[PDB]
RNA sequence: GCAGUCAAGCGUUCAUAGCGACAUUGCUUUUUGAUUCUUCGAUGUCGGCUCUUCCUAUCAUACCGAAGCAGAAUUCGGUAA
RNA sequence: UUCAUCUAGACAGCCGGACGGUGGCCAUGGAAGUCGGAAUCCGCUAAGGAGUGUGUAACAACUCACCGGCCGAAUGAACUA
């Protein structure tokens, strides 16, 4: 019905605020400090009281309508991504034969070299994006840490890590090594 | 479909299917078989009390079965009930008197055994010994128009049955063989009732006027006129009292000694 | 080591089979002006026709009948197996209903080059193909019913063993829930893991060796062969029994280990049910955990198989236990040499 | 849908009671209320229950009463009573039940975690008395319940026995869930009722935790 | 506490359905012959198999109450032979000879108004 | 070929007095005792070799996706000339 | 435009709860609501209809609603163009 406002109280704490200009949103905090580029949906924000944000989003008649909570979903993970995190703490259930999986270092990004594969020769160099540290086992049989400070550059080429191996015939009934997601929970365990 | 029910509990006991077409009437015979005539053209016997099961079908009629009756089916209309008006005291005794009725009637040669007559539009009826054999008895033929009812006599020695031709033709039971037109009636015929005693025979046609005959005479023993429209259907007593009348005119007529 | 089946490839109903469909339409579809003159655009359908004509032809009426033997083969146990799946019923109904959509390419062809008359007027044309398409409607309905049992039972065949009366064969039962975990495991190394199996509460465990350069594997029923074919209407039980009528060396197995004190009595007067169908089948009794054995019921299970006392030939019985490795080998060598020094000795 | 029925009974009773409750089930709350022929508890609401009694000064029929609803915002209820105060106030105490309550609860007791296959028992029971876990229940742990597992050739089972629940500790949605698996007792529910009401002498007295 | 059955008749041979878990200390096998006497009149209801066992004691607390004493109060030394068979051959029985066993059945306390058994005889008898 | 369910219009006013389209779901093989020439023994007898170009209702190869996908083998659909 | 529900807590996302007599009858190959047929009885309540899944060879375990707590501002589904 053609809304004139939509604004929506955004709570905001103290230490981890953002810079506000045109349509470009900074993160700040001690745990890595990157940025982020919005040019496709156009927002505005607006201070009044530091914590909450008081705004107005006009065209309510289409797709627009609420364009804040769409907005607000990406502000929180990038507050609770620079002090909380995503840690998505994936483990590999899997039997047949014991892969031999050696990640090397390649021009800082990272290349896991999987070598032996259920059978398979191919090596895999799944490229990794900067921003998060992947480590190995070390108390808990097969667990691998997704520990990174974004959510666009560690779910975005986790998603692509998971269907890199596809088979034609075969799918996931086949053999219990599929790589699936136990819990996605996030780095800080008291937050 | 034919559905039995247990009336008390009003569950359904079978549910008789596998005619294709409208089951236009039923009735249920001492043996406790279920003789249905039906819209598909057939004619069929159901093992009913029983099983529920389908037992014979006769393709027989050349159209729809409208109307089907039993040798015996006066007498276990009424069960125990006869003229004479008198009514067992235990349930024992209504069940035997109402099988003594019911021996009497249906046995020929001394041996129980139903009959069955059927009509259809064909102007066709077929007289079956269903328990005897699959064969017709008969075929008979003779009516100009549809024969729209047909009943045995209390006693199953014969039948009367009303045709649309103006006539109600008088057929042997047993064999099926002609014996003559109750000519009388100026139109379609579309009922007859037998009485209790079994000596008449009582009509309500399309000429608005009842028409009780002694069907042993083969002569028209009263007219009874008095409906101003035409009369559907008639009813003659159990006691054998009086007969009862309805029809296009909406009143009831009963008629008296 | 096979029969007959395995080898028919998929086969698709009437869901799967929408095919007809899609072809009736391109059909009724047409609609060509036909190049050259305007005044001659009246000749090509016929060509059309032809074509529609040839494709439902090939369709199918000839890879049902493949895959499948026939009703009067060798053996009944061949067509046993598909008893206790389609029935003698969809049986008949195999080759049944095969013979039946046969035909029914018969009548195909047949209003096919029927019609087949004329090379003129398109839209004619169309009506004649929606004909073909009613008339192959009215086919495939009731088809695809018993059509679907067909595929059905099809990949069906897939779990269900086949072994080959043609050469040695050693009868291999036991008696489920009571401890083949660490018994009847100890042969095979067979193991529920995707595979599902109704009737008793577990699957198919049949055991395997390699003795020598001998043959000697096969699988067993339990549930019907353990109870009279009077008593089972049908189901499998009988499955069971004619599981049975087939063998070489009929193994019996009984366990005098009491449980929970089921010992046998009633099943005793049972046995001699199919000892004269046993004219050239070797028996062999093995029980399982003997040493517990309380003298409260040896003074009269042994007059049974064990002794020579009642519908015994007079053979050699084992009493030991392979759930504590105590001379498995020596068991399962003891029970199929007889039958070298029988039918393999004489034949 | 029903709208009225608190007012079906209204000059009938005259000592109307106030129980409070607290892990609220119901085969052991039909243990007390189908017991007596004239006690029944209505737990649910918490404003209808004044409704032949009143909230306020002008929609009330009794005194010194509208300040008791206001006092009726919790996890109470009334009972449908008009028995002596101290026939029902002793039989209170003296009803008690171990269930699995509601979980984000520092609960007591401590139970330890098997190793190697899963049951369905409990953790005092030997495993020699214990039952396997069927083959169904398995994608419902690998995400709710976050428990570290690992199958062996159809079987299901976990590799170590990290221990989660113990004396006084309080989880999220999966606290009092990993007990109902097994049928091991959390909390014990006892009776505390609240206060009560009565109509002739028109005044109140806290008991028990109500007692300010 | 826990039940557990094997073949029509405890006979058979080895073709049980007794898994582990053996009743009243090891090796019941007398344990399972108690059941077959706690069948007060004769046995009929079969159907989902139940056996309740103490403390280290193996006793009978199974009462079917409506389920076992209901076939046997219609005349009738067998069981159900078709498909709605109330009484023998009546519909209106005696309200009086029902009345007595549903007085004894109230040990669970659950309930409140007595007349709900004796009410049901349409409706469960006749169904 | 025939016969239902759903009922948008019409019936001066009103869905079911009399009627009732376009779909979907069955049975049956009689175009209504077939109005005077009609359901037939009749294959259109106009094509081939060499050379150039293009399209899709896609048989095969490459890249995804069905199914009791174990492996192997076989079949189907969509996006591509 | 035509309408339930809408300050005695509407409508979502969660938690909690989802109870007996009784193991209700024909088929034990399995089947204690969950592949058919015979079909939609009482009592106790704020609430509880023999029922649309997952499938170990049967329960409790998981998936859920007329009616609640918490949240406190508009509205669940079916048409016309």
């Amino acid at each position: 019905m053609k809304y004139i406002q939509t604004e929506q109280q955004i709570e905001v704490p103290e230490g981890v605020t953002v810079s506000i200009k045109s349509r470009i949103v900074k993160v700040v905090g001690p745990r890595g400090t990157l940025t982020k580029n919005l040019k496709h949906i156009d927002v505005t924000f607006t201070k009044v009281n530091n914590q909450l944000i008081k705004v107005a989003v006009h065209n309510g008649g289409r797709k627009h309508v609420a364009a804040l909570r769409t907005v607000k979903s990406l502000v929180d993970n990038m507050i609770t991504g620079v002090t909380k995190g995503y840690k998505y703490k994936m483990r590999y259930v899997y039997a047949h034969f014991p892969i031999n999986v050696n990640i090397v270092e390649k021009d800082g990004a990272k290349f896991i070299e999987v070598r032996n594969f259920l059978g398979d020769k191919k090596i895999r160099n799944v490229p990794v994006r900067d921003g998060v540290t992947i480590e190995f086992s070390t108390n808990v049989k097969d667990e691998i840490v997704l520990s990174g400070n974004s959510v666009e550059d560690v779910s975005q080429n986790a998603a692509d890590l998971q269907q890199i191996c596809r088979v034609r015939n075969k799918d996931i009934r086949k053999f219990l090594d599929g790589i699936y997601v136990s819990h996605k929970g996030f780095i800080t365990e008291d937050l | 479909t034919i559905k039995i029910w247990d009336t008390v509990s009003r569950v359904c006991q079978y549910t008789m299917s596998g005619h294709t077409n409208s089951v236009s009437c039923v009735k249920w015979g001492g043996q406790g078989l279920l003789y249905s005539g039906s819209h598909d053209r057939t004619v069929r016997v159901w093992d009913i009390n029983s099983q529920g099961r389908c037992i014979n079908i006769l393709k027989s009629h050349a159209h729809w079965v409208n109307h089907l009756s039993l040798s015996t089916d006066y007498a276990l209309r009424i069960g125990a009930f006869d003229h004479t008006g008198k009514k067992p005291s235990t349930p024992e005794e209504a069940q035997k008197k109402a099988l003594e009725n019911y021996e009497k009637i249906c046995k020929k040669n001394g041996n129980s055994e139903e009959m069955m007559v059927t009509a259809s539009d064909d102007y066709t009826m077929f007289l079956w010994n269903p328990l005897k054999s699959t064969k017709p008895i008969a075929r008979m033929t003779g009516h100009q128009k549809l024969v729209n009812h047909v009943a045995f006599s209390p006693d199953g020695r014969y039948i009367v049955s009303a045709s649309f031709d103006n006539s109600i033709k008088l057929w042997d039971g047993r064999d099926g063989k002609f014996i003559s037109t109750f000519r009388g009636h100026v139109a379609s015929v579309y009922q007859v009732a037998w009485s209790s005693d079994c000596r008449l025979l009582v009509s309500c046609s399309k000429d608005t006027t009842l028409k009780v005959w002694d069907v042993r005479t083969r002569k028209l023993s009263v007219d009874l006129p008095g409906h101003k429209d035409e009369v559907y259907t008639v009813d003659w007593s159990v006691d054998g009292k009086r007969v009862c009348s309805g029809g296009k005119d909406k009143m009831v007529r009963l008629w008296t000694h | 080591m096979q029969l007959s089946w395995k080898d028919i490839p998929t086969v698709a109903p009437a869901n799967d089979l929408l095919d007809i469909v899609l072809n009736r339409t391109q059909r009724k579809t047409p609609t060509v002006i036909r190049p050259g003159f305007k005044i001659t655009r009246i000749r090509a359908f016929y060509m059309r026709k032809v074509k529609y004509t040839g494709e439902g032809f090939v369709e199918k009426f000839e890879d049902i009948l493949k895959g499948f033997p026939n009703i009067n083969d060798v053996h009944p146990f061949h067509r046993d197996l598909m008893d206790t799946l389609y029935e003698k019923n969809h049986y008949k109904i195999s080759l049944a209903a095969i013979s039946r959509a046969k035909s029914l390419v018969e009548q195909v062809a047949r209003d096919y080059v029927r019609l087949l008359k004329f090379g003129q007027s398109l839209f004619q044309c169309k009506q004649l193909k929606r004909a073909a398409l009613g008339r192959m409607a009215t086919i495939v309905k009731k088809l695809r019913d018993p059509l679907a049992y067909l595929e059905q039972v099809r990949q069906h065949i897939g779990r269900l063993p086949s072994i080959d009366p043609n050469t040695r064969t050693l009868l291999i039962c036991g008696y489920p829930n009571v401890g083949k975990s660490s018994f009847l495991r100890c042969i095979t190394k067979s193991d529920v893991d995707v595979q599902p199996y109704a009737f008793t509460t577990k699957s198919l465990y049949v055991g395997h060796f390699d003795y020598k350069y001998l043959r000697f594997q096969a699988i067993d029923t339990p549930g019907i062969l353990d109870r009279p074919t009077e008593e089972m209407n049908n189901i499998e039980m009988q499955s069971i029994y004619a599981i049975a009528h087939l063998r070489s060396c009929v193994l019996y197995f009984m366990d005098l280990s009491e449980q929970c004190g089921f010992t046998i009595e009633a099943q005793v007067k049972l046995f001699h049910s199919i000892k004269p169908l046993f004219a050239n089948k070797s028996v062999m009794v093995v029980i399982n955990k003997t040493d517990i054995i309380r003298p409260e019921d040896l003074d009269e299970e042994r007059a049974q198989l064990l002794e020579s006392v009642k519908e015994v030939p007079g053979v050699e019985i084992m009493t030991s236990s392979c759930q504590l490795e105590e001379n498995v080998m020596e068991v399962r060598n003891k029970a199929c040499e007889k039958l070298l020094a029988s039918r393999i000795e004489n034949k | 849908r029903i709208f009225d029925e608190v007012r079906e009974a209204l000059d009938t009773y005259r000592y109307v009671w106030v129980l409070h409750l607290d892990d609220v089930r119901t085969p052991v709350l039909q243990e007390i209320r189908t017991s007596w022929a004239g006690s029944k508890l209505i737990m649910g609401k918490r404003k209808v229950l004044q409704k032949a009694l009143g909230e306020k000064r002008e929609e009330e029929y009794k005194e010194n009463l509208y300040q008791l609803s206001k006092l009726c915002s919790g996890v109470t209820g009334l009972l449908f009573t008009d028995e002596d105060v101290n026939t029902v106030k002793e039989y209170f105490k003296s009803y008690v039940r171990s269930d699995y309550s509601r979980p984000n609860t520092k609960a007591p007791l401590t139970f330890t975690i098997p190793e190697g296959i899963v049951y369905s028992r409990g953790g005092q029971i030997p495993a020699e008395e214990d039952v396997p876990m069927i083959h169904s229940l398995e994608p419902t742990m690998r995400n709710k319940f976050e428990i570290p597992t690992k199958i062996k050739a159809g079987k299901i089972t976990i590799d170590s026995p990290y221990l989660v629940c113990t004396e006084g500790e309080k989880l999220d949605v999966r606290q009092a869930l990993i007990l109902k698996q097994f049928g091991i007792a959390a909390s014990e529910f006892k009776v505390k009722v609240s206060a009560y009401y009565d109509n002739d002498s028109s005044t109140v007295e806290s008991t028990n935790i109500n007692m300010e | 506490y826990l039940y557990l059955r094997a073949v029509g008749g405890e006979v058979g041979a080895s073709a049980a359905l007794a898994p582990k878990i053996g009743p009243l200390g090891l090796s019941p096998k007398k344990v399972g012959e108690d059941i077959a006497k706690a069948t007060k009149e004769f046995k009929g209801i079969k159907v989902t198999v139940q056996l309740k066992i103490q403390n280290r004691q193996a006793a009978a607390s199974v009462v079917p109450s409506a389920s076992s004493l209901v076939i046997t109060a219609l005349k009738e030394p067998p069981r159900d032979r078709k498909k709605d068979k109330n009484v023998k051959h009546s519909g209106n029985i005696q309200l009086d000879e029902i009345i007595e066993i549903a007085r004894q059945m109230r040990d669970k306390s659950f309930g409140r108004t007595l007349a709900s058994v004796t009410k049901e005889i349409l409706g469960t008898a006749q169904s």
